[PDB]
Parts: structure tokens; sequence; C-alpha cells
């Protein structure tokens, strides 16, 4: 059994060298033997590859002492409504050099924001891993036809991820101490917030006894909603999948059967106001 | 399209330290907390007649150790994370790690925790004959 969580997304025909292979799995099959791997003289390392690994497959489930879970019950996310905020994102496909995995295109909130990036991806070098602009192409289709101009439209993401804390901030600075997305198949936009959310033990804020909701990585500190100008990441986020709540249609046929006021313009936010507005009518009515 | 690098039983840790702030202690207490520790490791097949130094350019375990690809045996490259320097730069990366045999069950968490003997280049506490 294998998962779809990190899995490469080169065209490379070859594996990896024992030395370089992150695992037992992506190593060349020329040096496999008898469920191990050999060393073999004259087979040398690369030392120029790019390799696109996907971030489509993470598991939020731990469990672990003094760390927060990410993912709440719906009677927590009820108590909590305060801090609702709808969350959708429309992604690209990777392209050319790579082929198999998603990146995020259009970034859209129950807000009405929508925030375009760079197409952007993790890139294994024989040196580290290289979170650097990649080539993409928008989803082949017709209804994904306004994301074609948005290819050129987009932000470098640290730039977008300072204008997702300040988003954020000024939206809930008076509301709640926290932040719940509210999302419909949370897949790709728990995959979308590898770009933008930090995790860790409970935190308070450096300039007051507020709990810590950012993160700035220039100075190591924490902030809340009141005094995170500047920071670069949502720090400790919560988040529930309203699709899960036993739903049996696509988000806008079950939407439409509580609400008539939130037509589909087909963009990010939209999808984002639909999520929160159908898990407001489900959890309150 | 494309080739898995990973087992559904990675996912758990992997997704938790590739979150984290502090993904080294955010390992460390995964591990104090009971969790798993990071399999699927690049595990070599050798003679075991090698010098016993810690981080080598081939496999050079003795009869007390298990050799394995040196990427596989750190932490930032399981969760292509930054590495914790400056210069962004692995030392594992492109070398074989030397695991004393006790220890063989968590690579991950044995070279993160541990340190190399700058002189005699063996694992401090485990080979290292300096004082
Ligand atoms: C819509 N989407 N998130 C929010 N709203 C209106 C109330 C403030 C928070
Ligand atoms: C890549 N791998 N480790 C790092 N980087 C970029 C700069 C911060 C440290
Ligand atoms: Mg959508
Ligand atoms: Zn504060
Ligand atoms: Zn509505
Ligand atoms: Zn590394
Ligand atoms: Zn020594």
């Amino acid at each position: 059994n294998v998962t779809g969580l990190f899995k490469d997304c080169s065209k490379v025909i070859t594996g990896l060298h024992p030395t370089q292979a992150p695992t037992h799995l992506s190593v060349d099959t020329k040096f496999k033997t008898e469920g191990l791997c050999v060393d073999i003289p004259g087979i040398p390392k690369d030392m120029t590859y790019r390799r696109l690994i996907s971030m489509m497959g993470f598991k939020m489930n731990y469990q672990v002492n003094g760390y927060p879970n990410m993912f709440i019950t719906r009677e927590e996310a009820i108590r909590h409504v305060r801090a609702w905020i709808g969350f959708d994102v429309e992604g690209c496909h990777a392209t050319r050099e790579a082929v198999g995995t998603n990146l995020p295109l259009q970034l859209g909130f129950s807000t009405g924001v929508n925030l375009v990036a760079v197409p952007t991806g993790y890139v294994d070098t024989p040196n580290n891993t290289d979170f650097s602009r990649v080539s993409a192409k928008p989803p082949p289709g017709d209804q994904f036809k306004h994301l074609i101009p948005l290819m050129y439209k987009g932000l470098p993401w640290n730039v977008v991820r300072i204008k997702i804390v300040q988003m954020l901030s000024d939206t809930l600075k008076n509301l709640s101490d926290r932040v719940v997305f509210v999302l419909w198949a949370h897949g790709f936009e728990l995959t979308s917030m590898k770009y933008f959310v930090k995790i860790g033990p409970e935190r308070t804020c450096c300039l007051c006894d507020r709990r810590a909701t950012c993160f700035s990585t220039a100075s190591d500190t924490y902030a809340c909603w009141h005094h995170s100008i500047g920071f670069d990441y949502v720090y400790n986020p919560f988040m529930i999948d309203v699709q899960q709540w036993g739903f049996t249609g696509n988000l806008q046929s079950n939407h439409d059967l509580y609400c008539q006021v939130h037509g589909n313009a087909h963009v990010a936010s939209c999808d984002a106001i639909m999520t929160r507005c159908l898990a407001v009518h489900e959890c309150f009515v | 399209a494309g080739n898995a690098t990973e087992v559904p039983a990675n996912s758990t840790v992997l997704s938790f330290c590739a979150f984290a702030v502090d993904a080294a202690k955010a390992y460390k207490d995964y591990l104090a907390s009971g969790g798993q520790p990071i399999t699927n490791c690049v595990k070599m097949l050798c003679t075991h007649t090698g010098t016993g130094q810690a981080i080598t350019v081939t496999p050079e375990a003795n009869m007390d150790q298990e050799s394995f690809g040196g990427a596989s045996c750190c932490l930032y490259c399981r969760c292509h994370i930054d590495h914790p320097n400056p210069k962004g730069f692995c030392d594992l990366k492109g070398k074989y790690v030397q695991i004393p045999t006790t220890c063989a069950n968590d690579p991950v968490g044995f070279t993160l925790k541990n340190t190399v003997c700058t002189v005699c280049g063996m694992w401090k506490g485990y080979g290292c004959s300096c004082d």
C-alpha cells in the first residue's frame, strides 16, 4: 500500500540514488535486492535534479499532548460560530517539467476576498527542498476559463500569506480569539494551508495576554489578531469539513435548499460564502 | 501520473511535522506521546566490515551498526521542509549514515538527537573514543 502524499511528480524515468532518496520506495530499481538496497560503486549520485513533490494527501489526525487538534467537532465549531471563515481554493495543474499535482491559484474566503498566487510547488533537489515557481496550466475545462488570465496576475506566496493574515486579523479581532475555516471536501484547502499555516503548542501574544493566532518567521514571534501587523503565518487555526456531515450532492445543490441569495459566480470566494452559509443553516435551524 | 514515495503508516507523523513551526520538537513530542517512528527508510544490505564512522560516502557499518541512505534519515528531507541552518543545506543527503543496531528502529530520531564527533567522526556516546 502507498499514499499520494509526497508523490514524486517529475518526468524522470529513473528513481533516486540510495543516498538521495527520501524513502526506500523512491530508490531506483537497480539498487533494490532482498527487501533492502545496495550501494553500487560506479553508479554516481545525480547533482542536478529538480523533482516536484506533491502536497496532496495530508492527514491531521495526530494525538500529541499540548498540541491542539486542527479539525474540530461540529459542537465545538457551533460554540465558535463567530470565528467561522468559509474557505475554498481553485487550483491549477503542474505541467511541463512535472505532472500529477495541483497548486493553489485562487484563494477564496467568505469575507468576499480572492487572492491570486503565483503557481508554486515544493521541488526536491540534491541539497534541499526549494519552494519555488513551477510551470502550471489552468484545469482543462470551460467552467474554469476565468482561471486562464489568473496565471499571469498572481503574487509571490511571501506576499499572499501576509495578505491572508491581514484579512483574517482585520475580520476577527473583535469577533473571536480563533479562526475556524469552514470547508467542503477539505483535501485541497488543507494542501493550500501548508503554504500559510504553522502549528505547535498554544502560545500567548508577545504584546498581550490573548492567545496567539499568528506567527512571524522573521522574528520568531507570536501575535493575537490585534498585534499581527507584518506577520506572515496563520498559527494554530481550526477547521471543519461540512461535506462530511452526511450531505449527498455537491456544495451548490445542498446550499440552494436553504438559501436563494448566493448565486454561483464560479469564483473561489463564492464557494467559500456558500460553504459558511450552508454550515449556518444546517447547524442553527 | 507520478510515482508514490510514501506509505500510509507515515502520513500522520509527516503531516504533523510538515506543518510545525519547530519540526524537530514536533517529532520528539510525537514519539514521547507514543507515536510510531518514521518507517520506509533506505536500509542498506552491506558487509558489516566497515570503519564504523557516522556519515560516509559509501556504507561503513560495523557488526554493531546498520547503514542507511542519509536523506531517508533526515526529518527535514522526509518532510520536504527547510533545513535549520542559514545556508539551508543538508549534511546527511548525498551520504550514508551508520546507526547503532539498538537504535535502528528510529533512524530519523537518532540523527535528530545525536551529534558526530568532529575529531574522530564517530557518534558521541556510540563509538566516540575521545574524552
Ligand atoms: C462572512 N464570512 N466571514 C465573516 N462573514 C461576515 C461576518 C464576519 C465574518
Ligand atoms: C531550504 N532548505 N532549508 C532552508 N531553505 C531555504 C532557506 C531557509 C532554510
Ligand atoms: Mg471551488
Ligand atoms: Zn496581542
Ligand atoms: Zn447562501
Ligand atoms: Zn535533509
Ligand atoms: Zn571523538
